[PDB]
């Protein structure tokens, strides 16, 4: 029930992404990869939904989703 | 290396002197300590009669006398720099005169940094304790009891940390210690009471008080006056119970007071000596006699005269005063009340020679290639001079300059010495400088001035003097540019120019900077009775030491070491540089090798490669420590003098096959010398064997020394002799030879190696015949050893 | 005086040859007195640290001439004065705050962790340069509360006449004078009005100067304070600009912006929650640095500011970050991309 997305806006924060995906259903957890040696976001995120229903909703209603003025692919 | 060190000319600079009944209960004796030689004279109407001269295996840093109850003559308390404390007695039977150590012992604490204000040693008026301040925040009390044979010391704590001065006070029920100390709030004077029974301190008679901001010395006024006198640079104060008096006479303002003594037993009159020579006379107002208690009423300070710079003063009986000068000739002077010839009551009586402090030394064959005579730049400030030493007992003759000399060199085709000199002028209201004295740099037959901020400040003016070698009259004097400082001087021909030039390196220093950012090198030509300047070239740094090298002129411009060729145009030109990570204070060139050194013991051994034209390093050595002078002995060994008055020999391993061993100097020998060596120079004083080569050295205290090379078999024989003598010779103070000559620094120590103490070996000739038999019993070398020692004695 | 508490993270001989542990992923040239934090995750490090806290809480950090290649000859010890072992998330994590204490030369490095057989280099305190000729009478002038330093030479060095060199030569080898010149040169770049003992002062100043690792290794070699201070004087005159190692053509900052935002000096060491230790230097303003991401108070070292990714303009290397309050804006630069020019 976890979806992986890429090509995210660098300024995006985890809380903002979680709130945005909240329309897709409850989110059990969410994280974004950042270069371990610098702290800069890697534009890759993994959001584990509460159930597979939330993941399906995110996949269905998040295709070509414009968040933070950037398209999100997942 | 296996080298050999002997004392050619003994030290003469006076490091302190005391007056007291030491030889006998009826004879008044003066005891003078130069560095290690204690000289005992009897005060006589006609002057001084030298009775004894005893060497010590240690530098005398504290000298005092004390007369414990039940005795007949005052015992001498000596402390060595290495903290060997001894008590000595004078005993003479018939024609025999011996010194007997009543107690001996080393009193250095295992842990502690020595105080920045140096060793202070003091003795109670009633002779019940001996106090020392060797280590900060501590007070070392030695109970002077008849049962304390070994000088068993005990420490007491001191709350303060910067004790400036400290001395006992007379007329106290229990021993008191009055001391002036520093604090982030100011300077204060405090009294403590030493409870020996409880081994602690107790509340003193009169509590803390503020004193001047430059108080320097405490004087214990004896009974019936009592109390203490604090003599700062601006005001003289006196404290005793509830009586506090003070003055600030206008006379003392020019120069501080750096010595004193007691002229009368009752302490109603005191002497004082400044840095500049003035001899002041502090008089107390004893007239305040009311009810058997005498109290101060005035502190008049009267100027007596101008005497040689006083590192110590003693008042011998009947209006005679010994002025012991450490940086000039010592004097016996007289305080005549009714002479008053020029308003000064001081008329010179006798002059004692103080060869040091040597700052530079040149061996020159003045006669027809006979002996090698010494010309040395001795003294400083007003009492500077040139000294000529001949071997034909040595014979010393003086050429006063009335200014400070720096360096000495000798030109043959001009028969002239070149001497760098400094004099101190005072800034005038006109913006210029006026000379204080008629210095030699101004009284020349011919003079020149080189052509190319407050009021009252002292400005140093630097000159080069050409001095004739027959009469020693200043043939010429040349003044350098304002705020210039001449550092190096060499008399050496260059290249293909037949004539012999003078070369002087100069650095321009300004008080607002640290490292001179500009300097110059000046080539003078001395001919036609005039000092023509032939060339000048400016370098972007300071020029410290210079030498000639294979027909080229080296220089130490800052850290850079540079080579100069002397073209046909009489112009220095640069051939090949070298950049170092140390500043090349010392240069010494032998053959193709250069030895370069700085103050931090950094020793580099550069080499010259004429095939390519550059210098390439060969060997290196870093070991943080203070190095005063460094010399080249042979093609391999290198001798230097370093911190704590030490001599070290660095040898380079030619047999090493690995680079890690080829690029390093294996220290071979160390020797605690007891003398701050300042100049090294090749030469010998004896007509031209067990000895090869010869290196003379001059020190601050005024002794000349000779270091030569012994052969392997000779070295081993002499070392066995050294260890065999150290079991029969009963040195004064029971100070062991191995400890005195043991390399010493504030960090760590080693036993001596690589050197033979020439003094001890030469002492063999003076021992009694029966002693010699025990000295060398199983050697298979008694007369052969006499031959050895006499042959060695024929070197210096 | 907060930045030196690292709140973002449990209280805690000469020439002798000892064998000491080494922490593997650390690469900082620690100089005694500088404080290194660390983060450790692999179990071996955790166990070693626990045993260290038990026994003596010490470990070595090697002054790598090449940290990546682990080829080194000298290093610095460290005493663990604070540590915290949180093993949550099923992985043992130990975050440490230790202080460099002593230095050593490498004899050998036996590989298991590791054990380095090395010898402790002693520290040489050279006594006063005048103490070898000092006149006993004048010693009383050695104590005293442009004019003042002129008086200082005239007083302390009133024995240079007895020797062969002037007083202004012995000012270059006096601890206090050199220390004050270091001060004046420091205040020439900042307005922050640095202990008194020469050894600690020299270590601190040598640490703060924005120089390369080679020169730091050099400065660690020298065991006498005075020579280290002189080498520092030499160094300060030299460095003027800082460039991006990944640029080599674009300067990143000038020494004019250096200002001590932490009591540790303009530059100190920090460790992020993942561990990689960065040497951060604080400057007022940068040049040629673009920002990536937004600010966030997430695990920011300085209490009360935020951080945002900072990288040069041309090669986009991680140069550091840009961080009602005085001062409003400054930049912290990781020394791994600060090449001195
Ligand atoms: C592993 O990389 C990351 C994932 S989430 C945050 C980071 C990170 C943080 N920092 C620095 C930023 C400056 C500061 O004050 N503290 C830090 O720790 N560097 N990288
Ligand atoms: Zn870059």
């Amino acid at each position: 029930n976890v979806l992986f997305v890429c090509k995210l806006n660098p300024v995006t924060t985890d809380e903002d992404l979680e709130i945005i995906f909240s329309r897709f259903g409850p989110i059990r957890s969410c994280e974004v990869i950042r270069d371990w040696k610098t702290g800069e976001s890697l534009c890759y995120a993994f959001i584990e939904f509460e159930k597979e229903e939330d993941c399906e909703k995110a996949f269905f209603k998040m295709d070509n989703v414009l968040i933070d003025d950037r398209r999100i692919h997942v | 290396s296996y080298n050999y060190v002997v004392t050619a000319q003994k030290p003469t600079a006076v490091n302190g002197c005391v007056t007291g009944h030491f030889t006998s209960a009826e004879d008044l004796n003066l005891l003078i300590a130069k560095n290690t030689r204690l000289e005992i004279y009897v005060v006589t109407a006609e002057g001084l009669r030298p009775v004894k001269e005893v060497g010590m295996y240690g530098k005398i840093a504290v000298m005092e006398l004390f007369r414990p109850k039940g005795e007949s003559k005052d015992l001498l308390f000596i402390l060595t720099a290495k903290y060997n404390a001894c008590i000595l007695e004078y005993k003479q039977s018939g024609e025999s005169i011996d010194i007997i150590t009543r107690a001996h012992g080393n009193v250095q604490d295992r842990i502690g940094r020595p105080s920045e204000t140096g060793i202070i040693g003091i003795i109670d008026p009633e002779c019940r304790m001996i106090g020392l301040r060797l280590y900060d925040g501590l007070f070392k009390v030695i109970p002077l009891d008849r049962d304390n044979k070994e000088l068993k010391a005990f420490n007491i704590r001191l709350e303060e940390l910067h004790v400036i001065d400290v001395k006992f006070l007379y007329g106290c029920q229990a021993p008191t210690i009055c001391f002036v100390y520093q604090d982030p709030q100011g300077r204060h004077v405090k009294t403590y009471e030493v409870s020996l029974r409880e081994k602690e301190f107790n509340k003193g008679p009169w509590k803390q008080e503020n004193v001047e901001a430059e108080a320097s010395m405490v004087i214990a006024v004896p009974e019936p006056f009592g109390g203490a006198i604090i003599i700062g640079q601006e005001s003289i104060t006196y404290h005793n119970g509830d009586k506090y008096l003070a003055i600030a006479p206008p006379i003392i303002k020019q120069s501080t007071i750096v010595c004193h003594n007691r002229v009368d037993p009752n302490g109603s009159r005191y002497l004082l000596g400044d840095m500049e020579g003035r001899l002041f006379m502090l008089l107390l107002e004893k007239e305040e006699q009311m009810d058997g208690t005498v109290t101060l009423k005035d502190l008049r300070v009267e100027l007596l005269g101008e005497t040689s710079i006083a590192e110590c003063l003693t008042y011998l009986d009947n209006g005679v005063v010994f002025v012991g000068s450490r940086l000039g000739d010592s004097q016996l002077v007289k305080l005549n009340v009714d002479s008053n010839e020029q308003g000064s009551y001081v008329v010179a009586m006798e002059t004692f020679t103080n060869l040091g402090p040597i700052v530079d030394m040149c061996v020159v064959d003045l006669e027809r290639q006979g002996q090698g005579q010494l010309v040395t730049c001795s003294g400083a400030f007003k009492e500077g001079s040139l000294r000529i030493i001949r071997n034909g007992k040595l014979h010393i003759r003086t050429v006063p300059l009335y200014e400070s000399p720096r360096k000495i060199c000798y030109q043959e085709v001009s028969q002239c010495f070149g001497v760098l000199s400094s004099r101190i002028e005072v800034q005038d209201t006109s913006g210029g400088t006026t000379a204080l004295r008629p210095s030699a740099s101004t009284q020349a037959l011919s003079s020149s001035v080189s052509s190319s901020t407050s009021f009252g400040e002292e400005v140093e003016v630097h000159n080069l003097l050409i001095i004739d070698q027959h009469t020693f009259e200043v043939l010429h004097a040349h003044q350098f540019l304002q705020n210039e400082y001449a550092l190096s001087l060499v008399s050496c021909k260059l290249g293909k120019d037949p004539n012999t030039y003078f070369i002087v390196g100069t650095a321009m220093v300004y008080p607002e900077e640290a490292e001179p950012k500009q300097g110059r090198i000046v080539v003078f030509q001395y001919s036609d009775g005039k000092l023509q300047t032939v060339a000048e070239k400016e370098v972007k740094g300071a020029v410290y030491s210079m030498v000639e090298f294979n027909g080229k002129l080296l220089a130490s411009i800052n850290s850079t070491v540079r080579l100069y060729e002397w073209t046909t145009e009489k112009e220095l030109r640069t051939e090949c540089n070298h950049y170092n990570n140390i500043m090349a204070l010392y240069l010494k060139t032998k053959g193709d090798f250069i030895l370069v050194g700085d103050l931090m013991r950094s020793v580099l051994l550069l080499a010259y490669k004429p095939m390519e034209g550059n210098f390439e390093e060969i060997a290196r050595d870093f070991n943080p420590n203070w190095m005063s002078a460094v010399e080249i002995l042979d093609d391999d060994n290198f001798l230097g003098a370093e911190n704590a008055f030490n001599l070290f020999v660095c040898q380079k391993d030619s047999a090493a096959t690995t680079d890690e061993e080829r690029q390093h100097l294996q220290e071979v020998g160390l020797f605690h010398l007891g003398e701050f060596v300042n100049v090294f120079c090749h030469g010998s004083l004896v007509m031209q064997t067990p000895t090869q080569g010869s290196v003379l050295f001059g020190t601050v205290n005024g002794m000349i020394g000779l270091v030569t090379s012994l052969s392997e078999s000779w070295y081993n024989l002499l070392l066995d002799m050294q260890n065999r003598l150290n079991k029969v010779i009963k040195s004064v103070g029971k100070i062991e030879h191995s400890f005195w000559r043991s390399f010493h620094t504030e960090r760590k120590t080693e036993p001596a190696t690589g050197f033979i103490d020439g003094d001890l070996i030469e002492s063999f000739l003076d021992i009694s015949r029966p002693k010699m038999q025990e000295v060398v019993a199983n050697l298979q070398y008694a007369d052969d050893l006499i031959k050895v020692v006499e042959e060695l004695t024929r070197i210096h | 005086s907060l930045p030196t508490s690292h709140t973002y993270l449990e209280e805690f001989d000469d020439d002798s040859c000892q064998v000491i542990p080494v922490l593997p992923q650390v690469m900082m040239i620690l100089i005694p007195g500088q404080t290194l934090p660390l983060q450790l995750f692999h179990p071996q490090e955790v166990s070693m640290v626990r045993n260290l806290i038990q026994k003596d809480r010490t470990f070595a950090v090697l002054a790598y001439s090449n940290v990546q290649e682990r080829e080194a000859q000298f290093g610095t010890t460290a005493e663990i004065y604070a540590y915290r072992e949180e093993q949550d998330f099923g992985i043992e994590i130990v975050k440490v705050k230790a202080i460099g204490r002593q230095r050593f030369k490498v004899l050998e490095l036996r590989t298991q962790i590791q054990q380095a057989k090395v010898q402790i280099l002693p520290e040489c305190v050279l006594p006063s340069t005048m103490s070898a000729v000092q006149l006993e009478s004048l010693n009383k002038c050695q104590i005293f509360p442009y004019k003042w330093w002129q008086k200082y030479q005239k007083r302390k060095f009133h024995c240079a006449n007895l020797t062969s060199w002037p007083r202004w030569l012995y000012s270059l080898y006096d601890a206090e004078t050199l220390m004050d010149r270091i001060k004046k040169q420091l205040r020439e770049w900042d307005e922050n009005l640095l202990p008194s003992n020469p050894i600690d002062f020299s270590y601190r100043v040598a640490a703060c100067l924005p120089i390369d690792d080679v020169l730091r290794i050099q400065l660690l070699k020298i065991g006498s304070a005075i020579q280290r201070l002189r080498c520092e004087l030499d160094i300060m005159n030299k460095c003027t600009s800082l460039c991006c190692k990944q640029c080599q053509e674009t300067e990143i900052t000038t020494k004019n912006e250096i200002f001590s935002l932490s009591l540790c000096g303009p530059m100190a060491a920090y460790v992020n929650p993942h561990g990689y230790v960065h040497e951060t230097l604080t400057v007022y303003k940068a040049c040629n640095l673009n920002l990536i991401g937004r600010p966030s108070t997430e695990h920011s070292w300085f209490p009360g500011y935020a951080w945002t990714v900072a990288q040069c303009k041309i090669c986009a290397s991680h140069i550091g970050w840009k961080f009602d309050m005085s001062p409003q804006k400054f930049w912290g630069l990781t020394r791994s991309a600060l090449l001195p020019t």
